Formats: C-alpha cells, sequence, structure tokens
C-alpha cells in the first residue's frame, strides 16, 4: 500500500479515507449522493463529466479542498476513460439513461460504455470495479432497457472478473424518477409487484461494497423491506402527495414486477438496514403538496 | 366596430404575451427544486383603517359621479340655479371631508 493512501484522521471531512474513486455518471441521481457520502469521509473523488460545468456545481461543496477533480470524458473515447481511471483504486459506473437519444441508444449506454470503462480499468491496474445494473435485467425481457442492461452485466462480468455488480430495484429519493413519476402522472393498476429501495441505503451499500474485500466478484440485489403491488403503491403516493415526457419503455418497466432473487445477497449482508417507504416517502413527496400505509404482499 | 376590434387586438396581444411568458421558460429542463416571509403562519388580522379609507373613497367617488356632468351643465339657461347646485355639491363634498376630519376619521391614513 502506498503511503499517501493510508487512512488517517477521524473519518470526517478533512480526513483521508484511502479511497480514490472514479465515479462515471456522477452528475445524476445516484452520483449525487455517492459523491456526497464519499466526500464526507475525505476521499479523492474523480468526476468525469459530459455536461456543462455549471451542472457540476452541486458536486463542489461535497468534499474538502482538492478532493473532487472534475475532468472531461467522452463515452466513446477510451483515452479519456484511461486518463480518468489511471490513478483510481476504485471505479464506480453510474452511466445510464431512461430513454434513448439520437446520439446514444440503450446499446450505446448500457453495453458499450460499461464494457469500455471496465476493460480500460482492467488494463490500468484498478483493483475495485463496481457496475450498477437493474434487478429486472433479463435477455428475453420486454423492455430494451433491461435487455441491453443484462447484456452489459454479462459483458462487465466477463471483462472484469472481480467486478461487484449491484442490482437496485427501483430507487426512490428526492431527485428520483419513481415517486416523482407517480406524483406527476395524474399509468394504471395491474398485477405488478414492486419493492422499492431507498437511495441512502443504495449509497451505503455501494460504499460498504467499496470497503469490503469479500464483495469482490459478488452480485448484490438491493431491495427494500416491503414488496408492494403497483396499484396500491401508486394510490399511496397519491395519498401522501394529497392528490385525487414519457416513453413506452418506462411503461414496460413500471408494469414489470420486481423479481425475487434469494440466491443473491442484499443490503443486510453489507451492514445496511433497509429503510422502508413509510419513513421517507413523506420526505420525498412533501414537495408535491399544495395517511393509510400501503398493504404489502 | 373599430373600437371593438382595437379592444380585441389589445386583449389578444396581452394574452399572447402572457402565453409566451408562461410557455417559453417552461421548455428549459433545468432542475426540479426540493423544498419550494415575515409572518410565520398567522392569520392576516383585519385592519379597520384600510376598510375606512376604502369606504371613504367609495362615498367621495359617488360625489364625483354627481359632479361629472358640470362641463355640460355650464351651458344651461338657468345659470343661477345651476351655479347654486354646483357650489352646493362641491360644498357637500367638502362638508363630508370636514366631518371625516373632525371626528377622528382620517387617522394613521390621514
Ligand atoms: N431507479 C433508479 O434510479 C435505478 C437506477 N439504476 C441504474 O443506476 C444508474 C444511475 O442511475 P440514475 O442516477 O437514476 O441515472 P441518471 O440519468 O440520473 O444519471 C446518469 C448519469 O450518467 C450520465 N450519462 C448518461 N448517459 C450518458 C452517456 N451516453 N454518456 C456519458 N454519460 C452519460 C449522466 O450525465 P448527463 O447529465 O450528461 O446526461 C448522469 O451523470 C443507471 O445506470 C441506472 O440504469 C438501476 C436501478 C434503479
Amino acid at each position: 500500500l502506498h503511503h499517501a493512501v493510508i487512512p488517517h484522521g477521524k473519518g470526517g471531512r478533512s480526513s483521508v479515507s484511502g479511497i480514490v474513486a472514479t465515479v462515471f455518471g456522477a452528475t445524476g441521481f445516484l452520483g449525487r449522493y455517492l459523491v456526497n457520502h464519499l466526500g464526507r469521509m475525505g476521499s479523492q473523488v474523480i468526476v468525469p463529466y459530459r455536461c456543462e460545468p455549471y451542472d457540476t456545481m452541486h458536486l463542489r461543496p461535497m468534499g474538502d479542498l482538492g478532493q473532487i477533480i472534475f475532468m472531461d470524458w467522452n463515452g466513446r473515447d477510451k483515452d479519456s476513460i484511461r486518463r480518468a481511471v489511471e490513478h483510481s483504486n476504485v471505479v464506480i459506473n453510474l452511466v445510464g439513461r431512461e430513454w434513448e437519444t439520437k446520439n446514444f441508444d440503450f446499446e450505446d449506454v448500457f453495453v458499450k460504455i460499461p464494457q469500455a470503462i471496465a476493460q480500460v480499468s482492467k488494463e490500468a491496474g484498478v483493483e475495485k470495479f463496481i457496475h450498477i445494473s437493474h434487478l429486472n435485467a433479463d435477455i428475453k425481457s420486454s423492455s430494451k432497457y433491461l435487455r441491453n442492461k443484462a447484456v452489459g452485466e454479462k459483458e462487465v462480468r466477463e471483462t472484469f472478473p472481480e467486478a461487484t455488480i449491484i442490482k437496485p430495484a427501483d430507487i426512490f429519493g428526492r431527485e428520483d424518477r419513481f415517486l416523482n413519476y407517480f406524483a406527476n402522472i395524474r399509468s394504471l393498476g395491474k398485477k405488478t409487484v414492486k419493492q422499492p429501495v431507498y437511495i441512502v441505503d443504495v449509497t451505503k451499500g455501494i460504499i460498504n461494497a467499496i470497503k469490503d474485500p469479500d464483495a469482490r466478484g459478488k452480485t448484490f440485489a438491493f431491495v427494500g423491506p416491503n414488496r408492494y403491488l403497483l396499484f396500491d403503491l401508486v394510490q399511496y403516493v397519491f395519498a401522501v402527495a394529497h392528490r385525487p415526457w414519457t416513453t413506452r419503455d418506462k411503461v414496460e418497466r413500471i408494469h414489470t414486477t420486481d423479481r425475487t432473487l434469494p440466491h443473491l445477497p442484499g443490503l443486510e449482508d453489507l451492514g445496511v438496514q433497509a429503510t422502508p417507504l413509510e419513513l421517507k416517502a413523506i420526505e420525498v413527496l412533501r414537495r408535491h403538496r399544495t395517511v393509510q400505509p400501503a398493504k404489502t404482499v | 366596430m373599430n373600437l371593438m376590434i382595437t379592444l380585441l387586438t389589445n386583449f389578444t396581444l396581452a394574452t399572447l404575451l402572457v402565453t409566451i411568458a408562461f410557455w417559453l421558460p417552461q421548455l428549459n429542463v433545468y432542475s426540479e427544486k426540493t423544498s419550494p416571509d415575515p409572518m410565520g403562519s398567522a392569520r392576516l388580522p383585519f385592519s379597520m383603517k384600510f376598510f375606512l379609507v376604502a369606504i371613504t373613497f367609495l362615498l367621495f367617488d359617488l360625489e364625483i359621479a354627481l359632479l361629472l356632468p358640470l362641463p355640460w351643465a355650464s351651458q344651461t339657461t338657468n345659470l343661477n340655479t345651476m351655479l347654486t347646485m354646483a357650489l352646493l355639491l362641491i360644498f357637500l363634498l367638502a362638508v363630508s371631508l370636514a366631518y371625516e376630519w373632525t371626528q377622528k376619521g382620517l387617522e394613521w391614513t390621514e
């Protein structure tokens, strides 16, 4: 171990945590709270950004001086990825889109970018790699999202054999697109079962997978403590939020049930107590205000 | 007809400007804001004084409504009667003001 990366201090803001993290896609919903929780330990966080630097401003209070290093990257360029990962001891991949664009489809985002990041981090001497897939990823799935995400999971597992793959089901938080999608839709009720996981639990799980050496090469499934049907979940969201842009792929993924994977470990094996929806859904949905809790299965 | 077309055109232009001002900045995708005053949560207490100056306006505006045909009333052939009633109406507006003065009516909106 090198001398500059030995953990010192009391784990606060100006301490040293020994984590040199490269978070691809840190300018999103999960990268926000991940760079927050890494920066409060005193980690050297490298944020490659595609967007305007203005859209990185909220990542700047998250650490001490010189702790977040912003740099440009292209998702089709291995050279900028190598420029961003050649000093890191852990590489987290959070690059994703709910919809396809003209320049990037689901295959450009979920398959080629994670394979490129994991392969270039394999040839750069990175110890720890973390890939974030979806719990309902399947090759023969109805949605192109989950199909290309399962293919990208398979490619990351075959190009970085020690990679930690993480399956959150449907993450809710303040900047999510799960409870805020339901609160503004004003689609229906079906036989779909969902267990949503909370974003601070996902972030604590990602960090406890960074710190654990026994999480190398595992596949985790981050799920909440309660499975809900889709209809009474949506009605409970309308009940908390005091109420009476889309694609067909999002509709295919809301009406797809969250699969139970008992053979994969979860948040309880990373020391994370799963926070239920009834404690944090008010914190999420107090924004939408101008309550009987939902029945499980 | 020309006046109605002009009113319709001005209302249409104002509606189009308010429509642009409520549709054009909405097409920016910036960020949704979480957790979106001198008094905390209290009821607005009713003030007697603002209601008094409102009713005083209403009564003197009625007296103005009586005074408004004077530029036409000065053309009459009964000018002694007309001058007497014109001076009488402006004097009654002044007596309403003097009674509003002297009985502590114009207070803290003086
Ligand atoms: N409900 C959830 O949140 C769940 C999410 N996941 C997965 O977790 C990951 C992160 O989730 P989330 O925060 O919600 O996603 P976001 O859309 O909020 O964040 C995606 C990040 O990746 C960047 N990015 C997107 N497309 C590209 C691209 N083509 N090239 C380069 N950078 C790109 C975005 O930057 P920019 O601002 O420039 O677009 C942003 O920084 C995703 O892979 C998602 O599939 C898994 C399970 C559940």
